[PDB]
C-alpha cells in the first residue's frame, strides 16, 4: 500500500461496428437491439497473463480506453468503467468489478461460443445469452445520456466475428421478440464496418498518422426540432399567391411524372405508371387540391417563421410571366398538359440557396416529428408494416441523394415566388458560435519527450497535413502545458496553416494556408535564435517579407517538436530518422545546414500526447484563482482545509465548477459484520464509524454545493453537474425463473445536494449562516449516512466491502469564502485520520497530516504514447460469416501501480 | 552571379552607384524579392543561388572549403588558392570521422549521377576555390 | 476451507489419486486482488505429489477435485492457508487466498 507496485500486463484494445443507438424524448431511433459474437480461436495463455476477451455494450461519450495503463492494473476493456457493460463467459463486468453470473455449463469464452447481446433501452436493461442458454444476470437502470454501440475488448490471441444480421452475419439464434438486428442501425450516410475507439494513432502509407479527436453524435442529434408554424398567420398578399403557387408546383410535378413516363389512369398502378392525379389541378379532386394548397401554405408560413421578409415588388413581371410551351407528345390520357411558368430569367442568390436549404430542412424535420408521433422509427431496411423507415432521421443526417431530392422542389417553389415578383430578404444570420467543446482542451497535442529537448544547433523536421483543417506545428518548450492552446502562451512557437497564422503569445498572419498533402518543414536555428517554416519546400514569409517566422528566441531549457490536431484532423510527423523519407529536406535545409531532428537515433523518438481524461491533482500552490489554507485545530474547532477564491469579484475572475477531493481514501473492511459529550472509552475504541464535515461558508449558495464521496474512478469534468449526471447501474442476479437473488447498485459518486438542506422559506434569499454537512461511514457494514446542521438526512448509501472512498466536494463558487473540509469528529465517532492511517487506528484525536491535502480535477494531462501497438485485422468474412476481428501478436508492458489511487 | 557579387564586394564605387540608383529611382527591392545591404539585389540574388553552388560541393569538402576561406582571408589571389588546394589535396573530410559526414555523404551519393564526379582533383579544386571565395565575401558583407 | 469454481472444463474423468504427481500452472492473488505468485511468470509448471503435505491444505484438498486439463479458481480460507502466522513478507496474517489453477497433466 505504500511502495509503488510493478507487474507485466497485456495490452488490451476495443473494437466496435459503427452502430449507434440511444434514447431521447421524441427521438427517431428504435429502442430494442440485438447482436451476436462468435468466437473462433482463443489462446487462453498467449503470455503469462490470462487472455482478455469481453463482449457487450458501451456508451459513446465516456468509453475511452486508451492503450497502456488506466484504472486498476491497466488492460481496460468492456466493463472496466461505468460507461461499458461486458460479459466474459463467467462474469458480468462493470465499473471494473467482475460479478460471477450463473449459466448452464459455465466456462470462460472458448472457441465456437456464441454470445447474444440484447439491449432494451425502455427499461433500460442489457441481457446476455451464451449458446442460446440464458445468462442469469442483467444490467439495468443505467444512464441514458449518450449513444450505445456493440463492442468487444480483447488482448492478443483471439479471432472473433460480429454477427449483426442481414447480410452482415447470419444470426445463429433467433432474436428475442421485438428486438431488432443491429445492422439496421447504420446511418444513411455511412457504410457498416469495424473501427477502433478514440484512436490518437493509426498506420498509413509512409508511417504512423497522428489523429485528432473524433466528432461524435449525441443521442439528441436524432430528435427532429423544426420551427413552429401554426402560430404564423398568413398575410393576404401571400394568400393570393398561395393558390397559384400550388398550381405551379403541381404543373412541375406532373411534368416530372410524364418525363419519367407516368400515364393517366384511374388507380395507383405504378407498375403501369398510371396516374389519375395527372389531370389538371383544377380537375384534381378537391381533397387533393386542398392538400397541395396546404403544403404551399406551410411553405410560405415557414418562410415567414424563419424570419424571411417577403414583399410584392413588380406586378409587371407577374404579367410578363409566360407558361412554357408543352410538346403535344407530353399529352397523356389525362387530356392535359402541365404547363410550368418559365422561370429561366430568375436567378437564385447564394443567400437564397442557403434559405432553400433551410426550408427543406424544416419541412423534413416537421415530417419526421409527425411520423415519430405516429410511432415510426428509423431502420436501414424499410418495413412499412412495422413503421420502420430508411428516411426517418433528422435532415442533417440524410444522404445527399434525398437532401437534393427535396432541395429541388423547394428551390423551384422559391423560383416561382421570385418569378411572381417577390423581394425575399433572408433573416440577418446573426453569428451563433456553437462552442460545443473547450478549445484549449479539445485539440490533441503531440510533443516529443522532454529528454529530447535541443539546446543548440540547427534542427529540421516535417509535418504532412493529411487533412486541411485546424492543425498547428512547431517548437515547444519542455514545460508546455497540456490544457492551453499551442502558441496562446509563451511556451510554443507554432504555425497554424488552416488560415496561415503564426502563434506565440497570440496570433499573427503569416504564410499561406496548406492544402491536403502539403508538407510543412519546421526548422529551428539556435545559433541565430530563429524559427523558419517552409510549405512544400518554399520558405513562408511574413507580410513584412521577412523569411524568419520568429526571432530573438531565448534558448532556455531547449525546444521539442510539437503539433496539435483539432477534431477530425490527421497529420504525419516525420522527425527524419530515415533521412530518405523526408520529402523536402534536400530542397530547403540540407544546404543551409539543418539536421533532421532524429538523424542518429537507434530507435524512434518517444512522444507524449495531451490525454483528455480528467484526473485529480494537488491544487497548485500558485494557482491564480484557488487558494487552500491548512487551518490548525483549536480547543473548539478541529483541523480544517479551507478554500478561498483569490480573484473573486474582479475582472478576470474565473467562476466555474470545481471538483475537489482529499488525497487519501478510506477503505471499507474486507468482510462486513453479519447483520455529557465525552466519548465512552469502549464505544470509541470499538466503533467502526468515521465522520467528516464540510462547512459551506455564508455567502456561498448551498444550492451550488455537493458534498460526499467519490471512488477512485471518477473522471467527469461536467461544467453543468447535477446529481442526475452521476454514473450509476444496477446488476441483478437471479435464478432460471427470475427469483432475484441479489441486486447491487454501482456508482462512483455518493453525494448530497446542498439544496436539500435549504429551508423552503429561506429559499430565494441569501443567508448569513454557515451550512455544515456531516458525512458518516460505517466501515464494517458498508452504510453511508449524512446529516445537515446536526439533523439527520434521508439520503443513505450502501457500498460493497473493499470499496475505497475519497472525501469530495463539488462546488460552483459564489463568494470569496467557499467551503472548508473539517476533519473533526462526533461523540463516539472516530475522525477520518483514524481510518486513513494505520498508526492512528485507535487515536480519537483528529489530525490532518501533511499527506492529507486538497486535490482538484484537472481536465487534461500528459500521457506517454506506447512505442508499439496491437496489430488488429478487421475484415468482412462474408454475408453469413459476418465481420471478423483478429489479433495474434502478443504485446506486454510493465505497469507501475499507485496503490491508494487504484490506477 | 558569384563573380558579379565578388566584384560588388571587391570594387567599392559599385556600392555607392547601386545605392544611389536605388534611392534615386525609389524602386522598392522588397517588391521584387516578394536602401540597405539586405535590399541590395546583388547580394540577395547570390544568397538565392547559393544552395545550387553548395550542392556541387560534396560533404567531404567542407574542411577544404574552410581552408580556402582562410586563404582568402589572407588575401591570396584565386590562383594562389587554387595552388594551395592542389598541393593540399589531402586534409579532406573523412567519412569515419563523424556521423554527420556519414549520413550527409550517403544522401549525397543518393543523388543520381554523382558517381563519376569528384574523380578529378582539378574539378574538386575548381569547386572548392569558387564556393570558398563566394562564402568569404558573403561573410564580409553580412558582418561589416 | 477451500471452494472450487470451474473456469474451463477438463476431461471430467481422470482425477488425481494419492501419491500421484500433479503438474499445474497457478496464479496466486490475495482476496483483495493483489498478485503475489505465478508459475507462468517463471514459465515452468509447478509439480507436487499429493499426500506428502508439500503444499498447503487448501491445495491438497482443492486440486484433488479437479480433472486433468481443468482450469479452476480455488478460494482458500486462512485456516487452510498459511493462517495466523502468515508467510512473512508475502502473505499478511489471516489472509484468504485466491488461485487460478490449471491442471496440465498427471505423472
Amino acid at each position: 500500500e505504500l511502495l509503488l507496485q510493478t507487474n507485466l500486463i497485456n495490452y488490451v484494445t476495443s473494437i466496435r461496428p459503427n452502430i449507434f443507438v440511444g434514447r431521447a424524448e421524441g427521438s427517431t431511433q428504435y429502442g430494442k437491439w440485438y447482436f451476436e459474437v462468435m468466437v473462433d480461436e482463443v489462446a487462453p495463455f498467449l503470455t503469462a497473463q490470462a487472455t482478455h476477451l469481453r463482449v457487450g455494450w458501451a456508451l459513446s461519450e465516456g468509453y475511452s480506453p486508451y492503450p497502456g495503463g488506466g484504472e486498476g492494473w491497466g488492460g481496460n476493456g468492456v466493463g472496466d468503467d461505468l460507461y461499458s457493460y461486458g460479459f466474459d463467459g463467467l462474469h458480468l463486468w462493470t465499473g471494473h468489478v467482475a460479478r460471477p453470473v450463473t449459466s448452464p455449463g459455465q466456462h470462460l469464452l472458448a472457441p465456437e461460443d456464441v454470445v447474444s447481446c440484447c439491449l432494451d433501452l425502455s427499461v433500460p436493461s442489457i441481457s446476455f445469452r451464451i449458446n442460446g442458454c440464458p445468462v442469469q444476470g442483467v444490467f439495468e437502470s443505467f444512464n441514458l445520456d449518450g449513444l450505445f454501440f456493440p463492442v468487444v475488448s480483447f488482448s492478443a490471441g483471439i479471432k472473433v466475428r460480429f454477427l449483426l444480421g442481414g447480410r452482415h452475419g447470419e444470426f445463429k439464434f433467433l432474436p428475442p421478440p421485438g428486438y431488432a438486428p443491429c445492422h439496421e442501425a447504420v446511418l444513411p450516410r455511412e457504410r457498416l464496418h469495424l473501427q477502433p475507439i478514440k484512436e490518437y494513432r493509426r498506420e498509413g502509407p509512409r508511417g504512423p498518422h497522428l489523429v485528432g479527436p473524433s466528432r461524435c453524435l449525441s443521442h439528441l442529434d436524432f430528435v427532429p426540432c423544426p420551427v413552429d408554424t401554426i402560430q404564423i398567420v398568413l398575410p393576404p398578399h401571400l394568400e393570393r399567391i398561395r393558390e397559384k403557387l400550388a398550381e405551379n408546383i403541381h404543373e412541375l410535378w406532373a411534368l416530372t411524372r410524364i418525363e419519367q413516363g407516368w400515364t393517366y389512369g384511374p388507380v395507383r398502378d405504378d407498375n403501369k405508371r398510371l396516374h389519375p392525379c395527372l389531370v389538371n389541378f383544377h380537375s384534381l379532386p378537391e381533397p387533393e387540391r386542398n392538400y397541395n394548397l396546404q403544403m404551399s401554405g406551410e411553405t410560405l408560413k415557414t418562410l415567414l417563421a424563419l424570419g424571411c421578409h417577403v414583399g410584392m415588388a413588380d406586378e409587371k413581371a407577374e404579367d410578363n410571366l409566360k407558361k412554357t410551351k408543352l410538346p403535344k407528345t407530353y399529352m397523356m390520357s389525362n387530356g392535359y398538359k402541365p404547363a410550368p411558368l418559365d422561370l429561366s430569367h430568375v436567378r437564385l442568390t447564394p443567400a437564397q440557396t442557403t434559405l432553400v436549404d433551410r426550408l427543406a430542412e424544416n419541412g423534413h424535420n416537421v415530417w419526421a416529428r409527425d411520423r415519430v408521433a405516429q410511432g415510426w422509427s428509423y431502420s436501414a431496411v424499410q418495413d412499412i408494416p412495422a413503421r420502420r423507415n430508411p428516411r426517418l432521421v433528422p435532415y442533417r443526417l440524410l444522404d445527399e441523394a434525398t437532401k437534393r431530392s427535396n432541395r429541388d422542389s423547394l428551390c423551384q417553389a422559391v423560383r416561382t415566388l421570385l418569378g411572381y415578383g417577390y423581394n425575399i430578404e433572408p433573416p440577418d444570420q446573426e453569428p451563433s458560435q456553437v462552442d460545443s467543446q473547450s478549445r484549449g482542451d479539445r485539440a490533441r497535442i503531440f510533443r516529443a519527450e522532454k529528454s529530447y529537448a535541443v539546446q543548440s544547433g540547427r534542427w529540421y523536421f516535417e509535418f504532412e497535413a493529411v487533412t486541411t483543417g485546424e492543425m498547428r506545428v512547431g517548437w515547444a518548450r519542455p514545460e508546455l502545458r497540456p490544457d492551453v492552446e499551442l502558441g496562446a502562451d509563451d511556451l510554443a512557437y507554432v504555425f497554424n496553416g488552416h488560415r496561415g497564422q503564426r502563434w506565440h503569445l497570440g496570433s499573427e498572419p503569416f504564410g499561406r494556408p496548406w492544402q491536403s498533402g502539403d508538407v510543412v518543414g519546421c526548422m529551428i536555428d539556435l545559433t541565430e535564435n530563429t524559427i523558419i517554416f517552409t510549405l512544400n519546400g518554399e520558405v513562408l514569409m511574413s507580410d513584412s517579407g521577412s523569411e524568419t517566422a520568429f526571432r530573438d528566441i531565448e534558448i532556455g531549457d531547449g525546444f521539442l517538436p510539437v503539433c496539435s490536431l483539432g477534431p477530425g484532423q490527421v497529420g504525419h510527423l516525420n522527425l527524419g530518422q530515415d533521412v530518405s523519407s523526408l520529402r523536402f529536406f534536400a530542397i530547403c535545409g540540407l544546404q543551409e545546414g539543418f539536421e533532421p531532428f532524429a538523424i542518429n537515433m537507434q530507435r524512434p523518438v518517444t512522444t507524449w500526447f495531451s490525454k483528455s481524461l480528467p484526473q485529480f491533482e494537488p491544487v497548485p500552490l500558485e494557482h491564480p484563482h484557488y487558494e487552500v489554507a491548512r487551518m490548525d485545530g483549536t480547543v473548539d474547532t478541529p483541523p480544517c482545509l479551507r478554500l478561498t477564491h483569490r480573484t473573486w469579484g474582479s475582472q478576470n475572475s474565473l467562476v466555474e465548477m470545481l471538483f475537489l477531493r482529499l488525497s487519501l481514501p478510506v477503505q471499507f473492511h474486507q468482510h462486513f459484520r453479519c447483520t455529557d459529550n465525552r466519548d465512552d472509552p469502549e464505544i470509541i475504541l470499538n466503533t467502526t464509524t468515521y465522520y467528516y464535515s464540510v462547512r459551506v461558508f455564508a455567502g456561498q449558495e448551498p444550492s451550488c454545493v455537493w458534498v460526499g464521496w467519490v471512488t477512485p474512478d471518477y473522471h467527469q469534468h461536467d461544467m453543468s453537474f447535477d446529481l442526475s449526471k452521476v454514473r450509476a447501474v444496477t446488476v441483478t442476479m437471479g435464478d432460471e425463473q427470475g427469483n432475484v437473488h441479489s441486486s447491487l447498485k454501482c456508482s462512483n459518486c455518493y453525494m448530497v445536494w446542498g439544496g436539500d438542506f435549504v429551508s423552503p422559506g429561506q429559499q430565494g434569499r441569501i443567508s448569513h449562516t454557515d451550512l455544515v454537512i456531516g458525512c458518516l461511514v460505517d466501515l464494517a457494514t458498508g452504510l453511508m449516512t449524512f446529516t445537515a446542521n446536526g439533523k439527520e438526512s434521508n439520503t443513505f448509501f450502501q457500498v460493497e466491502p473493499n470499496t475505497k472512498l475519497f472525501p469530495a466536494v463539488f462546488v460552483l463558487p459564489t463568494h470569496q469564502n467557499v467551503v472548508q473540509f473539517e476533519l473533526g469528529k462526533q461523540k463516539n465517532i472516530m475522525p477520518l485520520s483514524a481510518a486513513m492511517f494505520l498508526s492512528e487506528r485507535k487515536n480519537p484525536a483528529p489530525q490532518c497530516p501533511p499527506r492529507l491535502e486538497v486535490q482538484m480535477l484537472m481536465p487534461v494531462s500528459w500521457s506517454r504514447m506506447p512505442n508499439h501497438f496491437l496489430q488488429v485485422d478487421t475484415r468482412r468474412a462474408g454475408e453469413r460469416l459476418g465481420w471478423a476481428v483478429q489479433c495474434q501478436e502478443p504485446l506486454m508492458m510493465m505497469a507501475l501501480h499507485i496503490p491508494e489511487e487504484n490506477r | 552571379v558569384g563573380e558579379i557579387f565578388i566584384y560588388w564586394s571587391k570594387s567599392h564605387n559599385f556600392k555607392r552607384e547601386e545605392q544611389n540608383f536605388v534611392v534615386q529611382n525609389e524602386i522598392n527591392n522588397m517588391s521584387f524579392l516578394t536602401y540597405s545591404v539586405q535590399t541590395s539585389l546583388i547580394v540577395a540574388t547570390l544568397k538565392k543561388m547559393l544552395p545550387i553552388g553548395l550542392n556541387m560541393c560534396a560533404p567531404t569538402d567542407q574542411d577544404l572549403i574552410v581552408l580556402a576561406k582562410a586563404r582568402y582571408a589572407l588575401k591570396d589571389t584565386d590562383e594562389e588558392v587554387r595552388e594551395f588546394l592542389q598541393n593540399n589535396l589531402n586534409l579532406q573530410g573523412k567519412v569515419e570521422g563523424s556521423p554527420s559526414l556519414r549520413w550527409q555523404m550517403a544522401l549525397y551519393r543518393g543523388v543520381p549521377g554523382r558517381e563519376e564526379d569528384a574523380d578529378d582533383p582539378e574539378k574538386i579544386v575548381r569547386r572548392v576555390q569558387e564556393v570558398s571565395a563566394v562564402l568569404y565575401h558573403l561573410d564580409q558583407t553580412e558582418h561589416p | 476451507g477451500v471452494q472450487v469454481e470451474t473456469i474451463s472444463p477438463g476431461d471430467g474423468r481422470t482425477f488425481p489419486k494419492r501419491g500421484q504427481t500433479c503438474v499445474v500452472h497457478y496464479t496466486g492473488m490475495l482476496e483483495d486482488g493483489k498478485k503475489f505468485d505465478s508459475s507462468r511468470d517463471r514459465n515452468k509448471p509447478f509439480k507436487f505429489t499429493l499426500g506428502k503435505q508439500e503444499v498447503i491444505r487448501g491445495w491438497e484438498e482443492g486440486v484433488a477435485q479437479m480433472s486433468v486439463g481443468q482450469r479452476a479458481k480455488l478460494i482458500i480460507s486462512s485456516d487452510y492457508a498459511y493462517g495466523a502466522t502468515g508467510h512473512p513478507g508475502i502473505i499478511p496474517p489471516h489472509a484468504t487466498l485466491v488461485f487460478d489453477v490449471e491442471l496440465l497433466k498427471l505423472e
